[PDB]
């Protein structure tokens, strides 16, 4: 029916019109100040005025950094682009890392294009082309269940009609704006010309021949970059088997970016398009090499760079690519000057109990209060995530004994069966041959 | 022209090669088309005039 | 189908459990490890419910103690039509794919989509074909008569099925399945007529059958990437599938599930020897485990407080503690003599080896003395020595001859330590000559 | 001595006899109808064609209707007398750019000049033997005729020969026409073949079609020997 | 438009006088009188054009304005003069060597200037007609071109006929024909024939019919870099290599032939050479091989003026095991002249914050400006430069249009700098993952 995976109880940041958070609202328990910071960053992003503003939120593990980033993505909405990313993904074997960083930058700038869709489909009743060896135009009559409609067509479309092997009696699909020609099959009225035939027989379309539909097209800048930078060349509409030569990714020059920017700027002022900047979210930013950290400096100073959100859970750690550079959170001091650091405090007993109750609610499980106190003491004793992930084995072991509700004994059984990190380390230390 | 079973008036899928009468499916074939007496076929096909 | 000679875990046909998730002492080819088998049964019901996702389970224990046996039992008791991907830790260090991209492929290979569709087919027994042609072949007419064990018909054919019948030539006495929509002619074979061999079909000629389709996420990701066709599923050159195509696939599977034309089946991804991964892989894994379309990951390791690759420190099970916080750990234990004897008896019945009882006790003694795998490997050699002296039952001296001929680990370390002057050391120094 | 045929074809279970090519791969990749209808072929409920137009035509940077200055800049760079050539280069696949390449004229007032290596290449097209440039530019055919390579035998043959994997979709003819068009594209297959001479005489004299309107043929590379042209050994 | 408010968008050129004396606050630049004077000297060096192969260094502490100076000299450089700004990490490629990457960066910022005359016949075709002779060797075409004001008849040869069956027009498509060169294009279809064909199809576009005089003279100037010429003349179609970046290590004989023909065109008089500026930000992560290639590539006549920026102190150089001043070895430092920036004081920080908030359209108080000036005195400048943008959003959160001290205080308590984060990490070090992978996850011991 429904699926949950360590999330989906996060619906938003839970703020009112004055920007003050409630205690338990939006699936969030506690964590006031970081939620205020996230709401202010959401409002700054919705202001749609800034480029290169950066945010790093740091804290201990199992504190809610990814939950805050997902709450930012839910509060912003699905129209604005949101690009989740792991810092380990930037190490590719086909292109350089700075190239992939620039593509993930330009994946976070979206567009909104107002388009229309008009479609002619139905029964082909007339295929009369006229010349003046070279045809001048073809007049095609279309028929549906609500009437007929004849059209005049150009020979360029007639070439695709000839390619689709369309004769009298077939059901076709004409999109007038694009020029797409699609053959559906022969009609049900021509099903009895032969006892056995190799053609498929479809009924008539029950609607009108002409249909109009308003659509909104969303594209990012990276799609427009990759559409003009095909090294082999363009592709056809129907390609079930690929090209004989493998197209690999190539580094895209800044000149093509300048031309794509010129085209989008020429299309914006006519009211055709609407520019929507978005979010590039990078999780585990300490995994980055120092050269990516240096190119991040130049990429943040661009005029079309999006708002970048980073996360970390390290302390006085040497940044990778170096030997003796001790820096906070795994971010070098050059990049951390341009950053804005939001802290993330850990939790006490009652918020952990509230989180356990909230996640037991969303998984449709019923727990007694006595087992709830045991799970809260387990979470404070061992880990919050260890109390998180024992809920579904408790539900399974309760359902095994024909019970819909969790008791203490199932929690003790799951405690005995599944171990945490510290008990496994204790077994590892008191062992003879590799556990 | 649309093809129909001569027994029930349903949609005709198959035509028996021995006597050229269209039928719908298996049961009508087995209990009508196979064991029928001769001389019935010419009055069955007289309805659509195929004799 | 599914050819196999004899495998190491071929005797395991599933987890031996009752209806109350309780382990039998010996069922479906598995003995011992009661709590680990109960935990794997909990994992099996967790997957079979399918209402949750993205949960990682680590299986740790001593070497040669029922880890891959447990995973093979889980895979066997899962059955068909559920995706199960069994990879190793060294399969991701590619030269054309990156490590995170290969992990994304292995993650999306374990989520399937169940599609039900129908296609009407004609399958019967061909009695007589008539072909009439002109001088130029412009107009062709034909009669096809065809039958089952129940009915009879004659069909008037158009010219295209005439061309498609003279292609892949159908003669009299043949059993052919005909597709009306696509015009595909398949020859199932010849029927029972002495005058290969298959039976004549029964029932209706024009059968409408439904099929249940399974397709992974990775297949749709390869197809919807327009730079390469479906040949990349077989050649293996997918080549860094982008992210917007994955976004389209992820939106469209939800659009299909809300209209009810498809259902999502979750599977199990098994990463065997997970301690050989790099730190950059684990860092991708913590954020990949919280996706909606993420399977249940089973990981196995045997190292204890070892150095994590790509770092300079040591971690329990070779994994850093942030990954271990997202994992629930099943721990296996060593075997007694009775369980080793039961395992050896099961492997004896599996490989069609007949034993004497005193030879089985000798194998149990040398199994609890040295290793389980050494005793499980000598049992095939001793059978060959038994057939070298032309008798069926394997006796005690047959096992003793294999014990003398074939060496184990610690004995070989002892003669290496005794005669290290004749071997190459770490410094590359050897002595070859026997004199002086 | 032949490679093993990893294929299934129409075999006979034994005024002319017609043989039709019917080789298929035994491996079949079975695909549902829903994916092909809802993600490849356009319809009323998807936007494949609209997005294809918006990515390939409207926002194309070589469009002369919107980037005429860039077209003029590249025309001054290359010296090519048509401004629509960049659009036709960017929007057709590779082999379509290969097999109808025509050696058109370029204007002198440009920057793409004659490279010295290209001039060294272009000198020795129709140059005969015992010329110093031709003899310095014909090392490989000299090594061909001196090492007696045109009469050598074949020692290696492949073990398995297999057709490409046939994808099947039950209940659709459009996939069958698309697959037949992709496997047996008449333009490429005519590029990989030749026209018979009596057929050519029926083209040119008896039908009035001129020579330059012919489809391009004969692009297949010649094998080393007559023995190396096949995998079946007598 | 397509340019948001950047990190330094307020800088429009260098605020200099006629006698190269910098104003205190002009053209978006505050302070840094010696640095701005030296950058004006380098600007006059570039605009002179007779000196080639000179490398300067902008060395200073972080948050001082080295790349602000580079942005200023880029904006005061003007148009049609090439300016390539790359980072130090962009040259570590997988399909290109670092040497060829530096070669392409060196030749992307030197250009030649080409002037030519264009005569355009742009209009809508009314009717075409082809005359074929009995022999067929010569063809004549009657062209009926039109505009909304005047129309005429032109005579055609066989070559335009052959090029006109290609991209065939259908009596109403908009074309433009050159007379001096014979340039042929199809701009699209007129809007008068828009309601004609009822489905326009894939390979057409609707444009307005041109007005005014049909016969137009226009002189346009093209500036072309050298690297464009090497990437065009390396292949058959090199413009796809221009726009996809897969040049793939162009050889050297093509480069020396292009240099010889560029010198020949300069002495003949068709084209003139326009030198430019190369800016390499954060040059200190370059290998010793790249440094050696730089000090040899600075001794060529077709080499631009290279601007380098760095902020390291006495640190090691990558690829070696010894330290050096500015992260650069002294053989490169010998062939250089170093510009040293100085840290700011109270008034320059206040003026820069005022200029930035005016650029960002933020209205403050005097008290909030003084508080942010004190914050930028204690912390760095960029912390306040981001705090003004956050406190502005906090200000319209209160339905207030002006920035007060309470919004600055709220943004200061909500958002942290480096020092407070370092202190709060060092107080709670057991809750963070250290360099050895140890972390106390649980809150109870
Ligand atoms: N304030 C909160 N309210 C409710 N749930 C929370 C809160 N903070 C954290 N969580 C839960 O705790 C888990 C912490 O995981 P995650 O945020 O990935 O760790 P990290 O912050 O180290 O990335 C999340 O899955 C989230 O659901
Ligand atoms: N419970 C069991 N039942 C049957 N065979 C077992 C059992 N446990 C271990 N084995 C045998 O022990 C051998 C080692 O098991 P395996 O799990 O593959 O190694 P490891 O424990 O090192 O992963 C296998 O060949 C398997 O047949
Ligand atoms: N003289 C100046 N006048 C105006 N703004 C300046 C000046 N110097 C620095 N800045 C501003 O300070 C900000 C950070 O300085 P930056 O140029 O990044 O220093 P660096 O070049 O050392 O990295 C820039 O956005 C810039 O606008």
């Amino acid at each position: 029916v429904t699926r949950t995976a360590a999330h989906t109880h996060i619906k938003g940041l839970g703020l009112d019109e004055s920007g003050v958070a409630k205690r338990v609202e939006g699936g969030f328990v506690g964590q006031i100040e970081a939620r205020e910071a996230c709401g202010v960053i959401v409002d700054l992003i919705k202001a749609k005025k800034m480029s290169g503003r950066a945010i790093l939120l740091a804290g201990g593990p199992s504190t809610g950094k990814t939950a805050l980033a997902l709450a930012i993505s839910q509060e912003l909405g699905p129209k604005v682009p949101f690009c989740p990313l792991v810092g380990s993904e930037l190490y590719s074997v086909e292109v350089k890392k700075t190239e992939t960083l620039m593509e993930n930058f330009r994946r976070a700038i979206g567009l909104r294009i107002k388009e229309t869709k008009e479609v002619y489909e139905g029964e082909v009743t007339e295929l009369t082309p006229e010349d003046a060896k070279t045809i001048s135009h073809v007049i095609v009559g279309l028929k549906s269940a609500k009437g007929t409609k004849t059209l005049r067509l150009d020979p360029t479309i007639y070439e695709s009609i000839q390619r689709e092997k369309v004769s009298i009696g077939d059901v076709i699909y004409i999109e007038a704006n694009t020029g797409a020609v699609k053959r559906v099959g022969r009609s049900d009225a021509y099903a009895t010309e032969f006892d056995l035939e190799t053609e498929e027989y479809v009924p008539l379309p029950k609607g009108e021949v002409h249909k109009k539909k308003e659509i909104v097209q969303d594209v990012t800048l990276h799609d427009l970059d990759v559409a003009n930078a095909r090294p082999q060349g363009g592709q056809d509409v129907i390609s079930m088997m690929g090209q004989l030569l493998k197209p690999k990714k190539t580094e895209i020059t800044e000149k093509l970016r300048q031309e794509v920017n010129k085209v989008v700027a020429k299309y914006i002022d006519q009211g055709v398009a609407e520019l929507i900047p978005g979010v590039l979210f990078i999780d585990e930013v300490n995994m980055l090499d120092i050269e990516i950290f240096t190119y991040l400096n130049k990429a943040l100073e661009s005029n079309i760079a999006p708002v970048v959100v980073l996360a970390s859970n390290r302390g006085m750690t040497t940044v990778r690519g170096t030997e003796d550079v001790i820096s906070p959170h795994g971010v070098p001091p050059d990049l951390i000057d341009r950053l804005l650091i939001v802290r993330t405090l850990p939790y006490d007993k009652d918020e952990i109990r509230t989180i356990i109750e909230r996640r037991a609610t969303v998984e449709r499980l019923q727990v007694e209060s006595s087992a709830l106190d045991l799970l809260a003491t387990m979470g404070t004793e061992t880990s919050l995530r260890y109390a998180l992930q024992l809920l579904a084995p408790c539900g399974i072991l309760a359902q095994t004994s024909n019970r819909k509700e969790i008791v203490v004994n199932d929690v003790n059984e799951a405690k005995l069966l599944f171990l945490d990190a510290k008990r496994s380390t204790k077994i590892l230390e008191t062992s003879a041959n590799y556990l | 022209a649309k093809k129909y079973c001569d027994v029930t008036g349903l949609k005709g899928f198959y035509k028996s090669p021995t006597n050229n009468i269209r039928y719908h499916n298996a049961e009508i074939y087995q209990l009508i088309v196979k064991p029928m007496a001769p001389g019935v076929d010419q009055e069955y096909l007289k309805l659509r005039g195929a004799n | 189908k599914s050819l196999s000679l004899i495998a190491a875990h071929s005797h395991i046909t599933g987890l031996g459990l009752d209806e109350n998730l309780q382990p039998r002492p010996t069922s479906e080819g598995m003995v011992g490890q009661l709590q680990a088998r109960r935990a794997a049964g909990v994992i099996l019901k967790m997957v079979q419910n399918g209402t949750i996702a993205g949960r990682a389970v680590l299986v740790a224990g001593p070497p040669s103690t029922g880890k891959t046996a447990l995973a093979m039992g889980v895979s066997q008791s899962l059955g068909k039509d559920v995706p199960f991907t069994a990879i190793a830790g060294s399969e991701i260090f590619s030269l054309e794919l990156s490590k995170t991209e290969a992990l994304t492929q292995a993650f999306r290979k374990s989520i399937g989509i169940k599609i039900k569709e129908e296609t009407e087919l004609i399958e019967g027994e061909v009695v007589e074909i008539q072909i009439d042609r002109s001088i130029t072949g412009g107009h062709k007419q034909g009669k096809l008569t065809i039958k089952t064990t129940d009915m009879e018909t004659i069909y008037e054919l158009g010219n295209k099925m005439i061309d498609g019948l003279t292609k892949e030539k159908v003669l009299a006495g043949d059993v052919i399945s005909i597709d009306k929509a696509s015009g595909k002619i398949t020859k199932l074979g010849r029927s029972f007529a002495r005058s290969r061999f298959v039976q004549c079909p029964e029932g209706e000629l024009q059968k409408r059958k439904t099929v249940v389709h399974t397709v992974s996420l990775h297949e749709i990701d390869v197809i919807n990437s327009r730079t390469q066709g479906f040949l990349a599923l077989f050649t293996g050159d997918t080549g860094e599938i982008r992210s917007e195509v994955r976004d389209q696939i992820n939106t469209k599977v939800a659009e299909w599930k809300e209209e009810g034309k498809a259902e999502i089946v979750p599977g199990v991804l098994f990463i065997d020897e997970v301690h050989m991964l790099d730190i950059e892989c684990f860092s991708f894994i913590n954020r990949a485990l919280e996706d909606e379309f993420a399977p249940i990951v089973m990981m196995a390791t045997n190292r204890g407080v070892s150095k994590t690759r790509g770092t300079n420190y040591k971690s329990p099970h070779g994994l850093p503690l942030d990954l271990l916080d997202r994992s629930i750990i099943i721990t296996t234990k060593s075997y007694n003599e009775q369980e080793i004897k039961t395992i050896l008896s099961i492997r004896a019945q599996e490989e069609e080896v007949e034993l004497s009882s005193d030879a089985l006790d000798l194998l149990t003694k040398t199994g609890v003395e040295t290793s389980l795998r050494y005793s499980s490997n000598l049992i095939s050699v001793a059978q060959q020595i038994a057939m070298k002296r032309k008798n069926n039952t394997v006796e005690v001296e047959d096992v003793k001859r294999a014990y003398l001929l074939f060496l184990d680990s610690a004995r070989s370390v002892k003669y290496v330590q005794e005669n290290e002057s004749q071997y190459i050391d770490d410094q590359g120094n050897v002595q070859i000559s026997i004199a002086k | 001595d032949s490679p093993f045929s990893f294929t299934t074809f129409g075999k006979t279970t034994s005024k002319f006899t017609d043989l039709i090519y019917s080789s298929r791969n035994p491996i079949k990749y079975s695909l549902p109808r829903l994916i092909y209808e809802d993600l490849i072929l356009p319809n009323y409920n998807n936007d494949v064609d609209i997005a294809n137009k918006l990515k390939n035509v409207k926002f194309n940077i070589f469009n002369p209707s919107t980037n005429y200055e860039l077209c003029l800049f590249l025309s001054k760079l290359t010296g090519e007398p048509s401004l629509n050539e960049f659009f036709r280069v960017s929007t057709t696949p590779l082999l379509k750019r290969v097999i109808e390449r025509t050696n058109g004229p370029k204007n002198t007032d440009s920057l793409s000049f004659k490279t010295i290596t290209q001039e060294l290449l272009e000198v020795t097209r129709n140059a005969p033997s015992e010329g110093v440039m031709a003899s310095l530019l014909n090392v490989e055919k000299h090594a061909y005729e001196r090492e007696y390579l045109n009469c050598i035998q074949r020692g290696y043959h492949p073990n398995v020969s297999a057709p490409p994997v046939t994808i099947e979709v039950l209940g659709s003819s459009h996939v069958t026409n698309s697959i037949n068009n992709e496997l047996f594209d008449p333009l490429i297959s005519q590029a990989l073949s030749d026209i018979p001479a009596i057929t050519q005489y029926n083209m040119h004299v008896k039908k009035g079609i001129p020579v330059e309107d012919f489809p391009k043929t004969g692009l297949f590379p010649e094998p080393l020997n007559k023995n190396f042209s096949s995998n079946i050994s007598m």
